[PDB]
């Protein structure tokens, strides 16, 4: 069976997650991504 | 080879149980 | 503080719970995998009529 991979980096950045009502992760934002993700 | 990686990458970071709250 | 089962669900990597300002919320016994909220005791102000 054919197949298709693919590689990508782990960085030290700070993540800002919603930690919801089911223990669960559901969301984040990444403090360096971009201008306005600061503000968040 | 390029390709964006739109949302993945995010786990706990840690073995704590944390519910209802934003954590940065 | 008074140990209540803890009704919220957990993960199965998951050993103990904290809500805010280290506070842990809930732990499971290392020994038999219970799940409990530790609730710290009820405490209060008391103030005097005079
Ligand atoms: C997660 O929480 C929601 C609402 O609190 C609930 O409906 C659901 O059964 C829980 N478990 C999941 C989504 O696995």
């Amino acid at each position: 069976g054919a197949a298709a991979y693919y590689v990508g980096y782990l960085q030290p950045r700070t993540f800002l997650l919603k930690y919801n009502e089911n223990g669960t992760i559901t969301d984040a934002v990444d403090c360096a991504l971009d201008p306005l993700s600061e503000t968040k | 080879a390029y390709t964006n990686s739109f949302t993945r990458g995010v786990y706990y970071p840690d073995k704590v149980f944390r519910s209802s709250v934003l954590h940065s | 503080g008074v140990l209540t089962e803890s009704n919220k669900k957990f993960l199965p990597f998951q050993q103990f719970g904290r809500d805010i300002a280290d506070t842990t919320d809930a732990v499971r016994d290392p020994q038999t995998l219970e799940i409990l909220d530790i609730t710290p005791c009820s405490f209060g102000g008391v103030s005097v009529i005079t």
